RNA sequence: CCAACUCAGAACUGGUACGGACAAGGGGAAUCCGACUGUUUAAUUAAAACAAAGCAUUGCGAUGGUCCCAACGGAUGUUU
RNA sequence: GUAGUAGCAAAUAUUCAAAUGAGAACUUUGAAGGCCGAAGAGGGGAAAGGUUCCAUGUGAACGGCACUUGCACAUGGGUUAGUCGAUCCUAAGGGUCGGGGGAACCCCGACAGAUAGCGCGUCGCGCGUACUCCGAAAGGGAAUCGGGUUAAAAUUCCUGAACCGGGACGUGGCGGUUGACGGCAACGUUAGGAAGUCCGGAGACGUCGGCGGGAGCCUCGGGAAGAGUUAUCUUUUCUGUUUAACAGCCUGCCCACCCUGGAAUCGGCUCAGCCGGAGGUAGGGUCCAGCGGCUGGAAGAGCACCGCACGUGGUGUCCGGUGCGCUCCCGGCGGCCCUUGAAAAUCCGGAGGACCGAAUGCCGUCCACGCCCGGUCGUACUCAUAACCGCAUCAGGUCUCCAAGGUGAACAGCCUCUGGUCGAUGGAACAAUGUAGGCAAGGGAAGUCGGCAAAAUGGAUCCGUAACUUCGGGAAAAGGAUUGGCUCUGAGGGCUGG
């Protein structure tokens, strides 16, 4: 059955710290606990070790990301960015 | 009076930072002849965690330029980088997130991290989680290039001052809220003994200029001045400005 | 029932003073120390154990208290790297060294282009 | 027999007494060992037995005879 | 304490010039020759009776044999 | 053929006694203060005081900010 | 003077007989009645003390009454280690060379510098990054186990049986296709080249939760041995019924790994997960743990019981079951972190192959066996309501290990067994006042600054549960019902047999 109507994972912490913290914090609670897709292997095996680093479970590869998520929004800019200017030089 | 909490800070004794679980310091390789002209390879074997630094370490093996042994290096973790890749240091090093490139190499708008001072300092600038310094220009009559760094200044340093290439990893961190104090606690517990902060409003005149008084208030304007003695430099120092930062301030 | 003591002046339970029970033919209980678990040989990177070798502490691998064919496996690089990952090696080393001979052959062509 | 088990001689709950999950872990190794027994006398095939094996887990036989007779 | 499984190499550690002492334990259901040695004491057992006699009269002459 | 102890129900029965000793929340409607857990005047004050997460301001890009030192040097700094 | 006065009162408790003695409520023995009740008033150890340990004796003093007594006094005795520790290693840190400061005492501390030396040949070559220092009787760490023995010591003494680190050579074995053999493989076998250099691993690591395995304990039944109860009942109640290091062989947990094979009508699988064309299920293997099994050790020992003498002999020590049980150890998985939870000594393995024998006798050998060696210091005892500190034999303070049965959710409380103990100066009375513990008609906070104090509520099962709310709570809200004993009924399992 449905256990809490909205609180989800952030249940743990009872009525302490105010809804707004609360509902702040969820999002990087589910993300830093969520499993990600591996590009190496292609599986579903991807968790976070410590904050910025995370490793897959089936291939051992471990990969430098986000604090809470694999792939940070910058990250995806930064690879398109220096992806750009390396092919003006290598042109 | 006596000494104040800020001046007993500066003899050391509890106030030493907490560093007996630290894996070494993160720099680049020492400068060398195979950097300066060609480029070296080397191989992730991990990442790893440094208590105390939120950026993520990884400890990068190379094979020694002129002995028969292996090199090992501890690097700042760029955002990318994984087990197991080749990270390739020298002047033709090719331009990938990863690589460590003399910033005569890096063209206009890239993205750099652990970017040095001094030729050969390995690495100064933009080393927390997250941060990043950006090439602006490149000037050849002096040799020099124009960089931002993470607090928004621009700087010129030698062309020949080596950088990163990317973002350090582990971005987002201070976005996550505490929460408790005991986070707070453990946060500090593996840094250095500055937490809890008792205010100094709540201290008794003997201790701190903001001490005494029938009501908690500070008496006195808490800005003040960079020429004070120590002691009596407390509060809002040398500030140009206070309160809310509305406008072009806050930019 | 029969209650024991330390047969040693350690007073404090470290990892270092555990101990077993044990009845004697005398019919009583007395304590003997235990060594602490040893992990064993482990693979430098995955962290697997490294097959046919017991785990022990690291002075009962001391060559005149173990037989040689306990602390050795017959294979190169046996008792460091796993099967798997010597046969890895092997094949990479092949693999690469002849991706090499290709790339000089490749430029001799080009070479002679003029 | 039975005898001094009523509700004046019990101070501990129920799951004190005698814990929820303790009982649920009898249930599933009792009814996914009888599961595993058919399969391998081919009673049932492992089309056959993998519907049993989920529902098992779903909490819908409460007992070894309720599985036998649904089967 | 090693156990020998086989008479002749009972006989053989017997006449080994380390061997100090040789003692037969009898119990309900075999004999025990047992020889003490430098290193180890060497037992054998022997469930027949009437083949454990014959081992006791082969013993090398000097060796000190206890009945026990 | 061998099993351990959880649950449920019924009859009968005692001077309605039965969590029989032991064990073991009083409850409710509100106001003031502090969010909470934590800490505090060892030997008269445990609190509304301190701390706290959150919020905001200030200084500083190392030829630097803050601080220690008679001097030399040093702490923050295995830091950015 | 006060004054033979204040005072001796917490920790439940003593009684009878006899012995000894000038003298006994206080010593000793026996019997009875109680207490600590395994987070002990039991059995040890670390600090700290230092002879308080043991025997004998004792005029006085001291042990806040007394003493024949003793943690007092006097005389003498007592601490045995290659294996337990220190010793070794490094941690936070400490002490330093050179250098830099400083009138100097001193300050910084490998930071201003021709390091220490090491390795291999036989004095030469090679290597060589400024500490061969101190810092743990709880971190790391070469090796010892039963049985016996004293008035007082023991993993130290005795006996037996092992192991570790060194030194030296001999015999046999092994290899020469100069440096073994077997398996498709995971790997196996007891041996089975090698220098400088290089690489990895072990040592080596947080916390919480669930499962699984091992050991010890608890518990149930049967066999035999002794004891207790016996007017009645009781094939009954109680005590026990043992097996060390070490050596060999077997077993092969939970994982990991290998071979065959090629999977949707998807399958396998945990309490929970989760796994599979990056090769599942299935079939057959390898390896790893053990505080698992058998044998040796080893019944010759120990224990119990029955005899004979006043040392010596005999009998037995057996066969099963049970588990959300308890203590400890291990395995594997999962949760948690803006926290990711030592180092070094030491040991093992590996890459490389300079150099080296024999034409078969030399060389090599981490194999088996035999021979020799084992420093120094600590070790008694208390570890506390009397051996430490608090001026004391002070109701205070002081780290930690072992932990039975019943009731029960429970190392709660209450009672009991092992072990310990009745040590708190005694006797006679039963006024006031007091301290501690209670009860009380009718009223029910009228008492008082104030419900202070006390009373009432309390466990479990079923039903039921509002305002408000940050939606998580509030909540055990509130409110109501049930509860013993006895005799039954139903439901929930395991292992074998096609
Ligand atoms: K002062
Ligand atoms: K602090
Ligand atoms: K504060
Ligand atoms: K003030
Ligand atoms: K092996
Ligand atoms: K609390
Ligand atoms: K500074
Ligand atoms: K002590
Ligand atoms: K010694
Ligand atoms: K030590
Ligand atoms: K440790
Ligand atoms: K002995
Ligand atoms: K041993
Ligand atoms: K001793
Ligand atoms: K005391
Ligand atoms: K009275
Ligand atoms: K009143
Ligand atoms: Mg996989
Ligand atoms: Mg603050
Ligand atoms: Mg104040
Ligand atoms: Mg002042
Ligand atoms: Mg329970
Ligand atoms: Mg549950
Ligand atoms: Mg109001
Ligand atoms: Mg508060
Ligand atoms: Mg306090
Ligand atoms: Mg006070
Ligand atoms: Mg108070
Ligand atoms: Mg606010
Ligand atoms: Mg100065
Ligand atoms: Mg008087
Ligand atoms: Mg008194
Ligand atoms: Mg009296
Ligand atoms: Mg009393
Ligand atoms: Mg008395
Ligand atoms: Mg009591
Ligand atoms: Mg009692
Ligand atoms: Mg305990
Ligand atoms: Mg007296
Ligand atoms: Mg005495
Ligand atoms: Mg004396
Ligand atoms: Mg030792
Ligand atoms: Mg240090
Ligand atoms: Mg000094
Ligand atoms: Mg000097
Ligand atoms: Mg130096
Ligand atoms: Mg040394
Ligand atoms: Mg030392
Ligand atoms: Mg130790
Ligand atoms: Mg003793
Ligand atoms: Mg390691
Ligand atoms: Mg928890
Ligand atoms: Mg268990
Ligand atoms: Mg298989
Ligand atoms: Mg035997
Ligand atoms: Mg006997
Ligand atoms: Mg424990
Ligand atoms: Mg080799
Ligand atoms: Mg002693
Ligand atoms: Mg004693
Ligand atoms: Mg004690
Ligand atoms: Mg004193
Ligand atoms: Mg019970
Ligand atoms: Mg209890
Ligand atoms: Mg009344
Ligand atoms: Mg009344
Ligand atoms: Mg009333
Ligand atoms: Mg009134
Ligand atoms: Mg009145
Ligand atoms: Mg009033
Ligand atoms: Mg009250
Ligand atoms: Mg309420
Ligand atoms: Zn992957």
């Amino acid at each position: 059955t449905k256990r809490t109507k909205k609180a989800g994972i952030v249940g743990k912490y009872g009525t302490r710290y105010g809804a707004s913290l609360r509902k702040q914090i969820k999002k990087m609670e589910v993300s830093q606990h969520s499993k990600y897709f591996c590009e190496f292997c292609g599986k579903y095996a991807v968790k976070r070790k410590a904050v910025g680093i995370w490793g897959c479970k089936d291939c051992g590869k471990v990969k430098a990301g986000g604090a809470y998520t694999l792939n940070t929004a910058s990250a995806v800019t930064v690879r398109s960015t220096i992806r750009r200017l390396r092919e003006q030089t290598e042109s | 009076g006596r000494v104040i909490r800020a001046q007993r800070k500066g003899a050391g004794s509890v106030f030493k930072s907490h560093t007996h679980h630290r894996k070494g310091p993160a720099r680049f390789r020492t400068l060398d002849f195979g950097e300066r002209n060609g480029y070296l390879k080397g191989v992730i074997t991990e990442v790893i965690h440094d208590p105390g630094r939120g950026a993520p370490l990884a400890r990068v093996t190379f094979r020694h330029p002129f002995r028969y042994k292996h090199q090992k290096e501890l690097f700042v973790a760029a955002e990318g980088m994984y087990t197991g890749q080749f990270v390739y240091c020298g002047k033709k090093a090719t331009l990938m997130v990863g690589n460590v490139l003399p910033l005569r190499s890096i063209p206009e708008g890239a993205v750099v991290c652990n970017v040095e001072h001094k030729v050969g300092d390995r690495g100064v600038f933009a080393r927390c989680s997250g941060d990043y310094a950006i090439v602006i220009s490149h000037n050849p009559d002096n040799g020099t290039t124009r960089v931002k760094l993470p607090s928004g200044a621009k700087k010129i340093v030698p062309s020949g001052c080596r950088a990163m290439i990317g973002q350090v990893a582990g971005g987002g961190r201070t976005e996550k809220p505490m929460l408790k104090a005991g986070n707070a606690y453990h946060k500090y517990r593996v840094k250095r003994n500055c937490w809890p902060k008792v205010r100094g409003v709540a201290m008794n005149p003997v201790e701190h200029p903001h001490g005494g008084g029938n009501h908690q208030h500070i008496g006195h304007a808490s800005t003040v001045r960079r020429d004070a003695p120590p002691g009596q430099k407390v509060g809002l120092i040398a500030a140009r400005r206070t309160g809310r930062l509305r406008g072009q301030a806050r930019a | 029932v029969q209650r024991l003591t330390y047969r040693k002046r350690h007073s404090y339970a470290t990892k270092s003073n555990q101990h077993r029970v044990v009845k004697t033919p005398g019919g009583k209980l007395i304590y003997q120390t235990t060594k602490k678990r040893a992990n064993g040989p482990k693979c430098p990177v995955t962290g697997k154990r490294i097959q046919g070798i017991p785990h022990l502490r690291p002075a009962e691998y001391k060559r005149s208290r173990l037989s040689r064919n306990r602390r050795t496996v017959n294979r190169a690089y046996g008792g460091v790297l796993s099967g798997s990952a010597v046969r890895e090696r092997i094949i990479r080393a092949f693999l690469v060294e002849e991706q090499k001979i290709v790339k000089k052959v490749l430029k001799i062509q080009k070479a002679k282009e003029k | 027999k039975g005898r001094h088990s009523g509700y004046g001689k019990r101070k501990g709950t129920r799951e004190a007494r005698l814990p929820t999950k303790v009982l649920w872990m009898r249930r599933l190794r009792v009814l996914r060992r009888l599961l595993r027994k058919y399969r391998e006398s081919k009673k049932i095939d492992k089309h056959m037995y993998h519907d049993m094996y989920m529902k098992v887990k779903g909490n819908v036989f409460k007992n070894k005879r309720v599985l036998m007779e649904n089967i | 304490p090693k156990q020998i499984h086989e008479i002749k190499d009972f006989l053989l550690t017997a006449r080994r010039k380390d061997a100090r002492t040789v003692k037969i334990k009898k119990n309900k259901d075999m004999v025990k020759f047992k020889v003490r040695c430098s290193k180890y004491l060497y037992t054998l057992c022997v469930s027949d009776f009437e083949k454990a006699d014959k081992l006791k009269q082969s013993l090398p002459p000097g060796l000190s044999v206890q009945d026990l």
